């Protein structure tokens, strides 16, 4: 819907809305607990964190 | 004045508008 | 009020930013 979006909590299965400029994409699994966060293939606070 | 404030709140207006898309922008270049 | 000629030039700069920034959105979008 342009601006916004819906989405489910893993944690809850909640459906919420959320501003598209707040959702952050996730990197695959292959990438947990990379040594250097240089390597992340989506690098945002989220992946950070 | 009401001819000044009319204009005044759309400036305010536009100015808010500009910098929610300064955030899309943002995202999309860091993507 | 003369102030509402410089607060209508600051709106037109404010919306032409928004123009481009709009244009800019979209062409980061296509590519």
């Amino acid at each position: 819907v342009g601006e916004e979006a819906i989405v489910e909590l893993v944690e809850n299965g909640k459906k919420v809305k959320v501003n598209k400029d707040d959702i952050q994409k996730m990197n695959p699994p292959k990438f947990s607990k990379v040594e250097d966060m240089a390597e992340l293939t989506c690098l945002n606070e989220a992946s950070v964190l | 004045q009401k001819d000044l404030e009319g204009l005044s709140q759309r400036h305010e207006e536009k100015v808010a508008a500009y910098d929610k898309l300064e955030k899309t922008k943002t995202r999309l270049q860091q993507e």
